């Protein structure tokens, strides 16, 4: 359907038995009382599109999903940034994906890389992205940073963006942003379950980066990292969530100070 | 507004005061247009 | 699948649990003026969307020690909303009417409503006076209650002088307390001329009448309203003027 | 011939006077895993006579402050019947199951039920704190309270940061004590992965939470218990090893 | 065993004590086999 | 369309509201004498609409230290208008009877009755004397008691030495206070002769013992009373000569 819903001309009835707006609501169903079955309609041809609210065209948005910090000090230098891959970090996007149970989809993540005051001088980066159970770059002259068996992106400041295109990789048949249960078996204890909820079915590696070249540059640069959604498809949609987030892994609230959904009102009996 | 019909009469040994509980959803004509972004999260503690 | 139904007129509808039959005043549906019965030349308008809905008066009270009222329908609606515009530009008038009185109550209450329709509906002075000029004659806000209504002094006798027991004649319906909560009855068009003016002439009127008085123990609810519901079917309007008020 | 039902699963029945409709969720049956969707070798078990029955819990008092209760399903059969011990000895699980809330009152209560079912209902924990080692977490009672049950402290969120109100989504069902004594919902089996481990997953759970609170006038009874059946429609198990408690 | 589901929940102005009659009876396929005497007499009057 | 009925007997109509299925005793239908297991030679007579019609007993106010009442059916009518008066001036006589037990109360009221017929009720003697001359015997008003009925001593044993546990073989039918308030039974003519004497010689009788005792919160109605109607279906009568009273 390209179109919304048409309506039927409509008139009145006087007559016994019919009762179409009567829809018991113990039954755990919706009310399907149309306007045809009640106060007189007429013939409209409605022409309005639904392809906008459809859920590829809903996802179709990157927003901010990381900020990934690289100072390359002299004294109390690092090198490298890893950054690990999850959503939950911004509550934008988290707010967006978690409204369903189980999604599968592909991403287009986009890097914007800046400095400190804000400049773009010719500086080569290199983005690497580490799978789960790979070792980890330590060191700006590390020997993982060969990237043989493994892909990196080389890229300069001054160059747009870079973009690459990721697949599904869960080993599970879908995405889960919400897991009942335990990722190992144990007595799992009463005083802190910090292991309830985790899904090793999300963990999506690590993400690297450092500048390229032989003794040092001082400048800290700021990466952020920009995750379109696309070939998506969701399962189980779930209620939104109407408290603040406090946690990345988890959905803790407020027990005391909690924000109601609806605000105040003066009266009941008052519209304003 | 929901207004009182005729009234809420109530036999003898019972309590008289009920309570209505209020749904509400879209038709088959329901239509959307121009995404944008909410206004029930403005900021966000770092997570 | 009888005790449920749904009325619909325009944008409105009304819904029930406990429902008896509905009725149709003398077998005749409310249809709009032929040819051969009409008489005036100009053509009336018929809005047909804006008029012919479902309009609520006012709740009343039942108590214990409670009469009855009553109502002139082609006064009611004088001033209220599109119906009572159209109605005050307009010389003549042809409309029929559906009706519906809402009263509900628990399954530890007893009592029952008599319903039902009177044409020309007379109201008739109080007193033992044969002279003119003091015999007793009712006035405007007796003959023609508005929107309010009006309570009965002699219910026995429908302030007319006929006994209440003969106005079964009528097209009626009963609100028994044990049985239903409502009351629905269609009446159609009934006056000797085709159309006529709805300011200076109410062609019939409402009546509900407590036969059997309201009794409950004492813990159950106390207030007992009485709440009617008119959609004035199948209206006509003629000879457009100046607004007049009565 | 609607309002009444049989249910018969195994050597099991439930008979029902005051019925609605019964709910299928998210319009699928229950059925076993096809050879196109199935990953492991070894052949699964189907006893199909000896777990496929109707299991009931115990029963817990509805009060007059009662906030409501939930349970986690997949481990409340974890230690009762063959379905538990079954369960004990076999490293994966996929069935369906068939639910049946109980609740009866006379017709002078009051009082409504919101029964539903979310699948992966995940406990938050409540605190104002952000510290990692200090954050609170919920307890191994708390997220799988057995056979027994577990209580709400804020109902209104869930005790999981989504609101009460918008929970209407998931398949659920309305216990009116005007209308219904009781509640049926069969749900399919609904996870991401074919097979899974029913000790250290759950996969749905229901709440029980007494959206309009349980009034009655002094004189009628005062302990409302709230009974729930279930069946586990489907099942089959693989992975035989030793079998493990928890 | 008869256990109680939910509860005996019961209005005001109502009494709070009821009663279940329990009936018994065979299937079709109750057979029987092998007569002999009862025990629900052993001793008798002489008549 | 199974709650009610209204059964036509002559002159005579039974309305119902809350009504069980009607019950055949032994699933035969009374019928009239056939040629072929008839042994007199003289024609009987059958009015067929002066005899055939509900004849109403006395009510009978149900108590809740109650134990039961029973009647000898071809006794009850023995001098009761023209059926009584045709029984007395003739010697043979066999019918079948209808019959409807009335009972209503409230929402609020609970109990049970089991009402029944028992073919060839014989009354027993109440004592442990064993020596002819002293063995209690019932007297004349306790084997027939007449119009008016007699109550039991020991409803537990039918008094007669049989359980009424056990009674539950014969054409029954039960009068719960939450389902119905009639109860209704048609039995045929049952003897091991063709015609009888409807004098010395009762065929049944009906009896109704409350099984669950009447209960109800103190305020509602206290006087609950028990009306039986009896139809006299098929009646013949021969062998005419002088009346006799008993
Ligand atoms: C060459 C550098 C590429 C940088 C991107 C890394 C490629 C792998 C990205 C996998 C996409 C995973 C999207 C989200 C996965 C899980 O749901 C989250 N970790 C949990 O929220």
């Amino acid at each position: 359907a390209e179109s919304a819903a048409n309506t039927t001309p409509s008139s009145h009835r006087l007559e016994t038995g019919r009762v179409p707006a009567l829809q018991a609501a113990e039954t755990g169903a919706t009310s399907n009382a149309t306007d045809e079955n009640m106060i007189e309609t007429r013939c409209v041809v409605n022409r309005n599109g639904v392809l906008e609210t459809t859920i590829n065209h809903f996802f179709s948005r990157s927003g901010l999903v990381g900020v990934v910090n690289l100072t390359d000090g002299g004294t109390d230098t690092t090198g490298y940034a890893t950054w690990d891959i999850d959503i939950m970090g911004f509550v934008q996007l988290r707010r967006k994906c978690e409204m369903f149970t189980y999604m599968r989809f592909n991403a287009e993540f986009t890097f914007v890389t800046t400095t400190k005051n804000g400049e773009a001088r010719p500086y080569m980066l290199q983005y690497m992205y580490v799978p789960p159970g790979a070792p980890k770059p330590t060191g700006r002259d590390a020997f993982q940073w060969q990237t043989a068996t493994n892909p990196s992106v080389f890229v300069k400041l001054t160059d747009p963006p870079a973009q690459v295109s990721v697949p599904f990789m869960s080993p599970a048949s879908a995405y889960q942003w919400f897991y009942d249960g335990y990722p190992t078996f144990g007595q799992h204890p009463e005083t802190s379950n910090t292991t309830y909820g985790l899904c090793p079915n999300n963990m999506m590696g690590t993400f690297a980066v450092r500048v390229v070249s032989r003794e040092a540059s001082q400048l800290k640069l700021q990466t952020r990292v920009y995750m379109k959604l696309k070939h998506v498809r969701a399962w189980v949609p779930r209620p939104i969530r109407s408290q603040p987030y406090l946690l990345k892994n988890f959905p803790n609230y407020d027990s005391s100070k909690i924000t109601n959904s609806a605000r105040d009102r003066s009266s009941i009996k008052q519209a304003n | 507004t929901l207004w009182y019909q005729t009234n809420y009469v109530v036999p003898p040994e019972t309590p008289g005061e009920a309570y209505i509980i209020a749904m509400g959803a879209a038709q088959d004509n329901f239509t959307l247009k121009i995404c944008k972004d909410t206004d029930e999260v403005t900021q966000q503690a770092v997570l | 699948s009888d005790r449920v139904a749904q009325l619909t007129v325009g944008n409105s509808s009304i819904t029930t649990q406990e429902a008896a039959n509905i009725v149709l005043a003398y077998g005749e549906w409310p249809e709009y003026c032929p040819d051969t019965d009409a008489t005036a030349v100009d053509k009336p308008t018929r809005p047909d969307v804006s008029v012919n809905r479902f309009y609520t008066l006012d709740s009343k009270m039942w108590q214990e020690n409670s009469t009855g009222w009553y109502w002139k329908f082609p006064d009611v609606l004088n001033k209220t909303g599109v119906f009572g515009q159209n109605a005050q530009f307009h010389y003549l008038y042809r409309s029929g009417f559906c009706l519906h009185v809402q009263c509900n109550a628990s399954k530890f209450h007893q009592g029952a409503l008599l319903v039902a329709v009177i044409p020309e509906f007379v109201i008739a002075g109080r007193g033992s006076n044969t002279k003119p000029n003091e015999a007793p004659h009712p006035g405007f806000t007796t003959t023609f209650p508005g929107t309010t209504g009006a309570t009965f002094h002699d219910p026995y006798v429908l302030d007319s002088g006929v006994p209440l027991s003969q106005a079964l004649i009528y097209p009626h319906q009963w609100i028994n307390l044990r049985t239903n909560n409502c009351a629905t009855v269609i009446v159609p068009y009934i006056n000797a001329v085709p159309f006529d003016s709805a300011i200076n002439h109410s062609n019939f009127g409402l009546i509900v009448i407590p036969v059997s008085p309201l009794k409950y123990s004492s813990g159950a609810t106390t207030a007992i309203p009485i709440t009617i519901t008119i959609a004035p079917l199948n209206s006509e309007f003629g000879g457009l003027r100046q607004a007049v008020s009565q």
